């Protein structure tokens, strides 16, 4: 949503874009569109789901 | 200066003009076809104006 | 979501 998609080696985060400020990749920061095989350098991680923790 | 890949540069450029970035990462190839043309069209305008 | 309890 606002931000760019920094990774750090080993693990991915977003953070916004004037100052570094890492957060966990989750469905409240991130907009979907269409599938993954048309955009080129796409990677692969998990993106959690908050209301998978819930569990009611 | 900070380095920055020229695609993710034009991504923010486009949020600049309320576009929403996924339009270019589906329409990269297209758009720099039509930027290239344009950059050739402009060499010859300039020629051919007196 | 906490008044909803689904
Ligand atoms: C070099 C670096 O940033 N390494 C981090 C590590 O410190 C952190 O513990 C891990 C997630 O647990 O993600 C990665
Ligand atoms: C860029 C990338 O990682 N692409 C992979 C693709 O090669 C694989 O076939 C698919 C199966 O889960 O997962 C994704």
């Amino acid at each position: 949503r606002e931000g760019v998609f920094v990774s750090n080696g080993t693990h991915w985060f977003v953070t916004q874009r004037n100052f570094y400020e890492p957060q966990i990749i989750t469905t409240d920061n991130t907009f979907v569109s269409g599938n993954c095989d048309v955009v080129i350098g796409i990677v692969n991680n998990t993106v959690y789901d908050p209301l998978q923790p819930e569990l009611d | 200066a900070l380095q920055i890949p020229f695609p993710m540069q034009m991504a923010y450029r486009f949020n600049g003009i309320g576009v929403t970035q996924n339009v270019l990462y589906e329409n990269q190839k297209l758009i720099a076809n039509q930027f290239n043309s344009a950059i050739g069209k402009i060499q010859d305008s300039l020629s051919s104006t007196p």
